[PDB]
């Protein structure tokens, strides 16, 4: 009983203004009968995830003793 | 083999048939243009993909068009 | 419709010319034509051809 | 020499000419006030 | 200062690089007579090298702890001279030369050839054309309020899609 | 359903138990759900500046940290609220 | 009796600013309508004469006025005067800012969207009418007062122009070197 309907999040979001159109109505029905859209935003937040952890790796080392084996950073 | 189709813009002016190097089009009676004629694709499995037709075409956009098929010996092009 | 001389919009979307005017040449009497009408147009296409032929609900009127 | 004029006046012949002048302009400036790093002169 | 910069003319390293600078050059001087091409070339040489040290040292330029001289692009005004002054120079001549070219396409468009003078110049009307942009700014801002700098919707091809 | 047009959202956006509220009622809540996140984090931030308070996280106090998450709780009830008088409510 | 005697009995818009969001179809509502623009006319120009009649009146020695409520900080310049009201009086000021607050967020909450002409409202009208005027006086008086409230605001904004100009570039204003 309790919790929010994805669909019916998505229908409402169209700002009054009306300069993003219609809004995000019909998105709720592209995602689920698609699976390349899924996939191309799974591999999208991955590829971001895998770079910001070559960054905080290096500049805040987490594991004792690394950044002192020169060659495995 | 290929798919070549034809479609309702065809004017009739038989230059995708004079530049088939395998014999796949030809001209039939048609009593929607001018010229009375359009073309037909009855020996597509000739058809080797070259697309001279769809440079031979003057519409726009193409009224004949050739779509990528399963190859065979014939549209593969083989002498062997 | 248009008349011989007029100048018109392409509506029709895979042309090269949509959104762009040019200027009505013949008009097929003969209604078995599904193409009546001879536009051409100033500018070519990417095959170097300066002319089509359209049907009336594919063309606009400008003035 | 009308034909003469209408082949200077040709593409080619006129941004040659064009630049000519103009490197040549950026040359005598860096000729006369060298090294302009910045405004500092 | 700023990024813990100092000014060039207080900064030592700047000032080793002007004498190594012009050691080199009085070095190669030795191996020739005074009155010579050669020494009268590495003498002006040297004069134009002790120059462009001054220059800087009263530039009011930042140096680092390698003695070069840095530029500052925050938008202080107090390095104007660096990035903000030859930045709206650069400005003023590129938006003369799109808008006085753009003139011109628009102006020979109205015409049975209009590709035939865009490959043989019309120079007495091209010339005209060009010295009309030095007040572009102006010009450019009553066509944007007039209707005639872009056009509508309707009037660009647009691919399929959309 | 969801899906609404015109300058103003219909009223069972809000949810089944917001939807029957007044406008009023709502605004008043918000006003003060605004209030009890400022306070809250005010006293934090003396806690946090007393000597012999701050030792070993001893600052943080639950009530504070519950004002602290109803800041966003008066967001939400303000637009309420505005949608409430929208809808003649 | 008109706004435009000044001007030469003629709207005065060079640069044009009124007419951008209708000269073209490239932005669709980036723009203000008029009717927000006749709205943060009015409003710059209420908060201009109550800023300035503020340094003016606690401006202390010179033409100045000096005057001073009792209890509150004394403060020489108004550049610094709200940091110090503000660190010393935490009740005041925020009994005043939450008045601002609630009033500013009412003017629009009731009407529609003024940034598109959707408002339903006329452009200035708050509901402070208490004093009953407009409702005794006749439509030319009244039609004349909002054109002694836009003037008043115009010549406030330049003065409060002028005020910020004079501490930003101190050769800006010669007629306030001399003032004092
Ligand atoms: C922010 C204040 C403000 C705003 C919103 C407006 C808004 C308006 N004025 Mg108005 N006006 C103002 C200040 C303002 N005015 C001042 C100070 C004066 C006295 C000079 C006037 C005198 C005046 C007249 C005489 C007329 C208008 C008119 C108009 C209307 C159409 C013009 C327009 O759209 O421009 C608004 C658009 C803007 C972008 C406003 C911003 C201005 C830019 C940013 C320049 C500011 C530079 C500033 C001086 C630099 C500061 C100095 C220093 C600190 C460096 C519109 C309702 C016309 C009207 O009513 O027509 C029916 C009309 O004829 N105004
Ligand atoms: C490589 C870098 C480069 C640089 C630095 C320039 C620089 C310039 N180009 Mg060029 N250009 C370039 C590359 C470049 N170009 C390239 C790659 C192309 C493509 C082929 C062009 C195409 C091109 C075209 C078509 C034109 C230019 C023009 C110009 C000039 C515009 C500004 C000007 O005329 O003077 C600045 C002039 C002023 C500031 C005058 C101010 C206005 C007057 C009325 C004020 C009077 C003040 C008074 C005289 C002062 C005296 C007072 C006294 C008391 C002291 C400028 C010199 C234009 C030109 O040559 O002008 C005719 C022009 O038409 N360019
Ligand atoms: C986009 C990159 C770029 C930029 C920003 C610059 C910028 C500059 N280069 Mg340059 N340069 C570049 C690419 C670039 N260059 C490339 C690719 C090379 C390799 C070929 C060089 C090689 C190079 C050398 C070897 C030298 C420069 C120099 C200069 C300075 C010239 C100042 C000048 O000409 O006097 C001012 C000139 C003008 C203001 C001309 C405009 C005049 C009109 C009339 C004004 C109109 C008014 C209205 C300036 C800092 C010189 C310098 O002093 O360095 C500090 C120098 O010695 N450059
Ligand atoms: C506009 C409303 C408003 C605001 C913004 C504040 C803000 C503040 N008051 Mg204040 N106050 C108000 C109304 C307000 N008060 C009223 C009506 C009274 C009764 C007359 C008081 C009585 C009062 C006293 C007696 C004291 C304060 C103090 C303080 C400060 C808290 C301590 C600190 O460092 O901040 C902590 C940090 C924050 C508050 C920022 C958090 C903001 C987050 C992001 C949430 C946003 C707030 C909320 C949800 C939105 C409010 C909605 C509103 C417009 C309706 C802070 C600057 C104390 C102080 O230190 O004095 C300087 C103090 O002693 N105030
Ligand atoms: C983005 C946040 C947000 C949103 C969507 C709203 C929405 C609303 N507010 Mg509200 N408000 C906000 C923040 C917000 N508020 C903040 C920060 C405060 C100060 C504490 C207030 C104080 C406030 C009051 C006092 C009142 C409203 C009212 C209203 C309602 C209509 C009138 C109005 O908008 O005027 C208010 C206009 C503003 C507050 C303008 C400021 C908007 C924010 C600060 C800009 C930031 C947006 C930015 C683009 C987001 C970027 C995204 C991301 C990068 C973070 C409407 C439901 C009124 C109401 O209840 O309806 C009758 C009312 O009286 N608001
Ligand atoms: C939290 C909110 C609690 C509100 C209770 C329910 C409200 C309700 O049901 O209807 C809401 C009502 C208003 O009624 C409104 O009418 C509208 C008409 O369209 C709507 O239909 C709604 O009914 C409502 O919005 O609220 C009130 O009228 C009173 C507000 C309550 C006051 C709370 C603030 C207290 C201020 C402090 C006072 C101190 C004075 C003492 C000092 C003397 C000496 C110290
Ligand atoms: C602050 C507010 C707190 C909410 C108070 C509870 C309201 C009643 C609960 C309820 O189910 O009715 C209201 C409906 C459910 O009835 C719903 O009712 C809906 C219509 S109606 O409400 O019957 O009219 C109906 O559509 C739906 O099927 C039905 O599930 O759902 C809610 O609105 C409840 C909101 C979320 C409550 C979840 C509680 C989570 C527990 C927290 C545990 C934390 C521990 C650490
Ligand atoms: C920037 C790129 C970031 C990555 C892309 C991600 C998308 C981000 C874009 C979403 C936000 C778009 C906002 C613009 C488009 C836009 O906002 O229009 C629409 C937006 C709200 O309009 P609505 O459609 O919600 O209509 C509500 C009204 O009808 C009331 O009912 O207008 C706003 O006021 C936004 C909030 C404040 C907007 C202005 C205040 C912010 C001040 C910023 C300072 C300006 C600089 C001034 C320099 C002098
Ligand atoms: C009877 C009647 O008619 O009443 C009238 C009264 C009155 C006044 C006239 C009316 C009105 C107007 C009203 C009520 C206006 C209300 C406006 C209001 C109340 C606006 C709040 C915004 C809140 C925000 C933005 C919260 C942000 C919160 C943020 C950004 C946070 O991240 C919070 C948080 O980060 C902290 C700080 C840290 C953490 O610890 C917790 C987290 C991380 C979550 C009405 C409507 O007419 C009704
Ligand atoms: C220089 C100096 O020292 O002076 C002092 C004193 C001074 C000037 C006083 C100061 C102040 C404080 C100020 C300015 C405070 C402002 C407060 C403000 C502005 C408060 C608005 C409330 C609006 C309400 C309640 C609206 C209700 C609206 C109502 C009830 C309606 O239904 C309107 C209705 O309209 C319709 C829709 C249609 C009509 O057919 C029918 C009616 C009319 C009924 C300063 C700043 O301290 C300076
Ligand atoms: C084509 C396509 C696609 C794809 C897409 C993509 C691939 C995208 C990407 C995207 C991206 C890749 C994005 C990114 C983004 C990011 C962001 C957006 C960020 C954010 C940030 C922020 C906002 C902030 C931060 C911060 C904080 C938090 C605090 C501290 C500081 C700072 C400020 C920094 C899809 C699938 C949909 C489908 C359709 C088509
Ligand atoms: S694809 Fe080549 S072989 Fe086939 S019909 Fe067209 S021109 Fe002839
Ligand atoms: S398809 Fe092209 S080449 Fe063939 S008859 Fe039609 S117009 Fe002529």
């Amino acid at each position: 009983g309790i919790g929010h309907n994805m669909k019916e999040i998505l229908d409402a979001h169209r700002p009054p203004g009306g300069r993003l159109g219609a809004g995000h109505v019909g998105l709720f029905e592209t995602i689920t009968n698609s699976l390349h859209m899924q996939l191309g935003l799974a591999l999208a937040a991955l590829g971001v995830a895998t770079s910001l952890t070559a960054q905080h790796m290096y500049a805040l080392t987490p594991y004792a003793y690394l950044s002192k084996d020169f060659t495995t950073e | 083999s290929h798919s070549v189709k034809i479609y309702d813009t065809c004017i009739g002016c038989t230059q995708c048939v004079r530049a088939c190097p395998t014999d796949v089009l030809e001209m039939i009676p048609w009593g929607g243009c001018k010229a009375k004629q359009i073309a037909s694709a009855p020996r597509t499995e000739d058809c080797v993909g070259c697309k001279r037709c769809e440079s031979a075409c003057p519409t726009d956009f193409l009224s004949v068009r050739v779509y990528l098929w399963h190859e065979t010996t014939r549209s593969m092009g083989l002498a062997y | 419709g248009p008349k011989r001389g007029a100048k018109v919009k392409i509506l029709r979307k895979e042309s090269y010319w949509y959104k762009g005017t040019g200027s009505v040449v013949a008009v097929d009497q003969d209604p078995n034509t599904r193409y009546p009408v001879v536009v051409r147009f100033n500018k070519v296409n990417y095959a170097n051809v300066s002319t089509n032929n359209y049907a009336l609900d594919e063309i606009q009127e400008v003035e | 020499m009308r034909d003469l004029k209408t082949y200077l006046s040709v593409a080619p012949v006129a941004s040659t000419l064009w630049f000519a002048a103009l490197a040549g302009l950026l040359i005598e400036i860096n000729r006369l006030f060298p090294d302009a790093l910045t405004f500092p002169f | 200062d700023i990024s813990g910069l100092t000014p060039c003319k207080e900064s030592k390293q700047f000032a080793k690089r002007e004498k190594q600078a012009l050691k080199k050059l009085q070095a190669s001087l030795k191996l020739y007579a005074d009155d010579s091409a050669p020494a009268l070339a590495i003498k002006a040489t040297m004069e134009k090298t002790k120059k462009r040290f001054d220059n800087y040292g009263k530039y009011g330029l930042l140096c680092g702890s390698d003695g070069l001289p840095h530029l500052i692009v925050s938008g202080d005004q107090r390095h104007w001279g660096e990035f903000i002054t030859p930045g709206i120079l650069f400005l003023y001549i590129a938006g003369w030369i799109g808008w006085v070219g753009r003139s011109y396409l628009i102006a020979i468009r109205d015409e049975k050839k209009p590709t035939q003078k865009e490959i043989i110049i019309d120079v007495p009307l091209a010339s005209r054309l060009l010295f009309r942009g030095f007040s572009w700014p102006v010009a450019a801002y009553r066509e944007l309020l007039n209707g005639e700098l872009v056009d509508a919707a309707a009037a660009a091809a647009a691919a399929a899609a959309a | 359903d969801m899906t609404w047009e015109g300058e103003y959202p219909p009223s069972k956006v809000l949810g089944p138990i917001m939807s029957k509220m007044p406008s009023g009622l709502l605004g008043l809540i918000s006003i003060a759900c605004a209030a009890v996140c400022v306070y809250s984090i005010a006293q934090s931030g003396v806690l946090q500046q007393q000597p012999g308070a701050y030792e070993n996280g001893s600052w943080v106090k639950w009530y504070y940290v519950l004002g602290s998450f109803g800041g966003p709780l008066a967001w939400g009830t303000h637009v309420a609220s505005w949608i409430q008088r929208k809808n003649g409510m | 009796a008109t706004g435009f005697e000044e001007v030469g009995g003629k709207p005065w818009d060079p640069l044009s600013l009124g007419k951008l969001e209708d000269a073209n179809d490239t932005f669709p509502n980036m723009f203000p309508k008029s009717q927000y623009l006749q709205e943060s006319e009015i409003k710059h120009g209420r908060m201009s004469m109550l800023a300035w009649t503020g340094v003016w009146a606690t401006h202390v020695g010179g033409m100045g006025l000096g005057m001073h409520i009792p209890g509150m900080p004394v403060e020489s310049d108004w550049t610094k005067a709200l940091g110090v009201f503000a660190a010393e009086q935490p009740a005041l000021f925020g009994a005043i800012l939450l008045f601002i607050s609630i009033a500013e967020g009412e003017s629009v909450g009731h009407s529609g969207d003024n940034w598109r002409n959707m408002s339903t409202k006329e452009p200035g009208n708050l509901g402070f009418d208490w004093m009953g005027l407009t409702r005794k006086l006749s439509e030319e008086q009244v039609a004349r007062y909002k054109i002694v409230e836009l003037k008043n605001g115009r010549a406030a904004m330049i003065a409060m122009a002028s005020l910020f100009a004079m501490e930003a570039i101190p050769g800006s204003v010669p007629i306030m070197n001399v003032f004092n």
